[PDB]
């Protein structure tokens, strides 16, 4: 019961990745573990719909 | 000076106060995470009738022949059939295909003026949002005296707003120059007294003016698209170590919506006449159409 | 502005037959009078005490 | 009488009786308790997983999506453009890039959650401070707008409603009225 | 709780004049004259005037068409918008002088709303308006000397059933009761709400409905 | 010569734009007094 | 169903022919066909008409020809803490957070 990251974080802490620029989405639970840079895109939730 | 004065010259530790965050601002402190999306903006005040035409040819074609099987409506059933369209009461058909299908053509021009009401109807379901100015990037943005009434515009005294312009266009500055002005609400009445045209500020203050506004005639330009796009935080000291402390709680309070839930408190979601004079426009051109005709029939 | 003297009248309604539906149901009697003052009354420093 | 009632019948039958073809946000209450007729999910193991493991109150929509949701999101996309599910929770201007690209790709009204995305960083590394005060230094010139003319900002009555079958109605009545006429040649 | 159609006067007589001056320009007199005199209303009137008169009938179909399309809008559009739809009224959240509105002098809902400090603006509206007793409220909301009154729901509907000039709000809060006041513990305590609940669980309460 | 007392019958018969015979009316005062119930007609 | 003995003992014989299992049965019976009313609690019945699949079953009003009750916290007779969950319960009125 070892709680671990995958994917660009997997990839990151590994050392395999050294900085996600990509539109990578700004929590809290990220900031307990790394440092963000201040934002540029600025968007909320919406529903897809046909 | 001010509160950068208090904060650099250590007499205040941090300002919670709402403030834009901008360059230098950045490089001599430091700042939290944004928790409101607040850039910038301007505060400011046929084929039917081709087919049914084709489709009246042949009803007319089809009484020519009626007639040809068996006094003067020949071509005249064209008048008097268009007539009966619009139910005139025109200065008798006798043929009984004629009679049969010159009816089948008038139910379909009544059943086509009842969904001509259904036009309507569906024009009365449509409100319109006019806008004037679509952007920072208006032609009028450049010269007042490019357009026929001079207008004014302006910010306010000292602000960060003033920053960009100077850094953006310092010429923009120079028109600012003779159309300063110094107090908000000032500038509030002097956009509804006609004192003042336009106004240049962050979205917060305006859109909280705006769900708090007698009558809603002033509205700014969009939601923020073409614009400044920043947002406000808390300036804090280099060295801080308070500072992930209140980016973590910055976070968990946007991650249950209890900073939703406080601009819901500390914001207002709000905001007969007869027009045709678009359809009356029409009405005209089609009359000076008319006469037009009329021209052309005048060479005999 | 002017003295009380308050005078006995004609009473009735809705929680007046509820309190005589009350006195015939338990074993008692009643007695009715009304407030001086048409107020529901609220905490408040008088001007002494 | 006839012809009003029938003028009041076809305005109740094709102009205020517009359907719910959208949900109109999240607080719908067919979608807070759903079932099948509604499959709505999002990217399976993404950001919009962890802000609804967070909301304790939103369970129910939690435990009915995670039955569909997908890896990628322009596969999810795809289905629903097949109508394999029913909405789709994303975020804004990505939406609406798709929706400019295509039209038949709809939002919704309830704009919430007004997160920001951002540059992905280390720990305590010099490759921070500058960087982020570039970003602020590109924000207030229009280079970001120059991006959106790049790829944000870049986008990519008629009646016949109920007279169509009128129409093929009045074509067949010219021929039964031809028919009329040989039946007139019948006459004499 | 007209001018534009002056103006299809005016038009619609220059469309008479010029029917009478191409009617003489078509190679009789009242002829024409009382055509056009029958022609814009459609009424019964028992060939190059006769363009100008089918083309303008068309206008006027038009016209009466778009007469049935703004009293539709003018009707149908405009829903009463009276109602202030309870306490969420953005007029009465920030208010002014314009709604005059208040509440009973020494009563329950000063306290209410005294603690609710969230509220405190509207209370600072009210408490320079309050009156002694409800009919007070009453008389004056009938003469038009107030605009609102926070009050139970079965009282008002009540009086709006006594006086058909009321008019009640969408909203409903402050879910609460009414029941009897009782001093401290004593022997007529238990047996006076055992009675009520006697009432409730029979149709003694349907009869006092 | 027939409509000399039977103005209902042409009033009340073109109240709802009705297209059937009536008469031709020749007095203007009936005309203008019929454009106005017609009018009304259109409005009611 | 004691409340019906007291008031409609005949109706409380006919609904004996009437009687059934489930809050969701009952819902079922009422979907299909085999069932015409039902009678429950108020604000029970106004939860599960808000959440209905398209406000298929409707209420009869809002609660006016009704026995005029509600709900409460039963204690022993006495027990100190019913003075303190009275006078907590009239806070969380007095709050609105109720
Ligand atoms: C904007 O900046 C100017 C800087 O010149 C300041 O002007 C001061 O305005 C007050 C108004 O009473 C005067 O008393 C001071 O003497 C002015 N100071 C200076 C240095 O000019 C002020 O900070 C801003 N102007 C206003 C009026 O808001
Ligand atoms: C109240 O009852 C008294 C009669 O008992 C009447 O009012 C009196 O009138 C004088 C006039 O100045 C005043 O002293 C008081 O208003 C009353 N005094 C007494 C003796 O009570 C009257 O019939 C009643 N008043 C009303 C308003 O009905
Ligand atoms: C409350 O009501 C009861 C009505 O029954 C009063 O009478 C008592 O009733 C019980 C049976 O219900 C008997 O066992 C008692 O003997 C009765 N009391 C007396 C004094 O005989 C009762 O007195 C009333 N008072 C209260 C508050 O208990
Ligand atoms: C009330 O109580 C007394 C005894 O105190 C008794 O004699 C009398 O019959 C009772 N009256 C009623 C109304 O039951
Ligand atoms: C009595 O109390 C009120 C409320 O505090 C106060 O306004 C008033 O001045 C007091 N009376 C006198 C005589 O001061
Ligand atoms: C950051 O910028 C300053 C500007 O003077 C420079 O001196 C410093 O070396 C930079 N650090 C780096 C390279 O990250």
């Amino acid at each position: 019961n070892k709680k671990e990251w995958n994917g660009m974080m997997g990839e990151l802490l590994s050392g395999q990745a050294d900085m996600i620029v990509a539109p990578l989405t700004i929590n809290n639970e990220r900031a307990q573990y790394i440092e963000f840079s201040k934002p540029f895109k600025y968007q909320g939730l919406t529903i897809l719909v046909k | 000076n001010g509160m950068i004065g208090e904060v650099v010259y250590q007499r205040a530790v941090m300002a919670v106060g709402s403030l834009t965050i901008n360059e230098e601002r950045s490089e001599v402190v430091d700042f939290s995470v944004p928790f409101v999306e607040t850039g910038i903006s301007v505060m400011v005040s046929a084929s039917v009738w081709v087919m049914m035409f084709v489709m009246l040819l042949i009803v007319s074609a089809i009484a020519v022949f009626v007639f040809e099987y068996f006094s003067f409506t020949i071509g005249k059933a064209i008048w008097l059939l268009w007539g009966l369209v619009f139910n005139n009461s025109v200065p008798n058909p006798k043929g009984t295909t004629s009679k049969i299908m010159v009816s089948v053509w008038a139910f379909f021009a009544v059943i086509f003026l009842a969904s001509y009401t259904a036009n309507l109807a569906a024009f009365m379901i449509q409100e319109e949002f006019v806008d004037q100015v679509t952007g920072l990037s208006d032609k009028k943005f450049q010269r007042p005296h490019d357009y026929s009434p001079p207008f004014r515009f302006g910010t306010v005294p000292n602000g960060s707003t003033e920053r960009n312009i100077r850094n953006n266009y310092p010429y923009m500055h120079q028109y600012m120059t003779r159309f300063n002005q110094r107090g908000v609400e000032d500038a509030l009445v002097s956009l509804k007294t006609g004192k003042l045209d336009a106004f240049i500020y962050d979205a917060a203050v305006l859109n909280y003016k705006a769900g708090r506004d007698e009558g809603c005639k002033l509205v700014t330009i969009g939601s923020g698209y073409i614009f400044a796009t920043t947002g406000y935080g808390i300036a804090l000291q280099k060295g801080s170590p308070w500072k992930r402390q209140i980016d973590l709680a910055l976070l968990q309070f946007v991650g249950d919506g209890e900073m939703e839930e406080l601009e819901t408190l500390w914001l207002t979601g709000i905001c007969s006449s007869q027009l045709d004079i678009d359809n009356m426009a029409g009405v005209f051109y089609m009359l000076a159409a008319a006469m037009a005709l009329s021209l052309i029939t005048f060479i005999w | 502005g002017s003295p009380r003297h308050t005078v006995p009248q004609c009473c009735y309604g809705f929680c007046i037959d509820l309190l005589i539906k009350l006195a015939r149901t338990m074993n008692f009697t009643y007695e009715v009078h009304l407030v001086a003052d048409g107020k529901f009354g609220t905490q408040e420093r008088v001007n002494n005490s | 009488i006839i012809v009003a009632s029938y003028t009041a019948n076809l305005a109740a039958f094709l102009v205020l009786d517009r359907p719910e073809e959208r949900i109109t946000g999240i607080n719908d209450p067919r979608l807070r308790n759903p079932s099948d007729k509604f499959i709505y999910a999002t990217v399976k193991q993404s950001s919009v997983d962890i802000y609804f493991r967070r909301q304790v109150e939103l369970s129910t929509m939690y435990r009915h999506m995670e039955k569909h949701n997908y890896e990628s999101a322009a596969e999810a996309i795809q289905a629903v453009r097949d109508n394999k599910l029913h909405a789709f929770i994303w975020d804004s201007a990505v939406l609406e890039f798709e929706a400019s690209q295509k039209c038949d790709l709809v939002t919704t009204g309830e704009l919430f959650f007004r997160s920001g995305f951002g540059i992905g960083m280390r720990k305590d590394s010099p490759w921070k401070q500058n960087v982020s005060l570039s970003i602020l230094k590109s924000h207030e010139n229009g280079f970001m707008e120059d991006l959106d003319k790049t790829w944000v900002r870049y986008q990519e009555t008629l009646t016949f409603e109920n007279m169509a079958g009128v129409f093929m109605l009045v074509a067949g009545g010219i021929v039964a009225g031809i028919f009329l006429i040989f039946i007139e040649i019948a006459y004499k | 709780k007209s001018t534009l159609w002056l103006l299809v006067g005016l038009s619609v007589h220059v469309v008479a004049v010029m029917l009478y001056l191409l009617d003489r320009f078509s190679p009789t007199l009242s002829s024409a004259m009382w055509f056009s005199w029958g022609v814009l209303l459609n009424s019964g009137i028992g060939f190059s005037a006769r363009i100008l008169g089918m083309v303008w009938a068309g206008f006027a179909m038009i016209i009466v068409a778009s007469y049935t399309a703004n009293l539709a809008a003018f009707l149908v559009l405009d829903r009463p918008e009276e109602r202030i739809t309870g306490i969420n009224d953005p007029r009465l959240r920030n208010p002014s002088d314009k709604f005059i509105y208040a509440t009973v002098k020494q009563s329950s809902v000063d306290i209410y709303f005294r603690r609710q400090v969230e509220l405190s603006t509207m209370y600072r509206h009210m408490e320079k308006h309050n009156y002694e007793s409800a009919a007070e409220a009453i008389q004056a909301v009938r003469d038009n000397k107030l605009h609102a009154f926070i009050w139970d729901s079965a009282v008002l509907e009540f009086e709006a059933s006594q006086k058909c000039d009321l008019v009640t709000t969408g909203e409903l809060f402050f879910r609460s009761g009414f029941g009897i006041g009782m001093r401290k513990d004593s022997p007529w305590k238990q047996n006076v709400s055992l009675s009520i609940l006697k009432s409730h669980e029979n149709g003694f309460m349907e009869d006092l409905d | 010569s027939f409509t000399i007392g039977k103005a209902i019958w042409l009033l009340w018969g073109l109240v709802f734009n009705n297209s059937v015979p009536v008469q031709n009316p020749k007095g203007t005062t009936s005309k203008i007094m019929v454009s106005v119930w017609a009018f009304f007609a259109v409005i009611f």
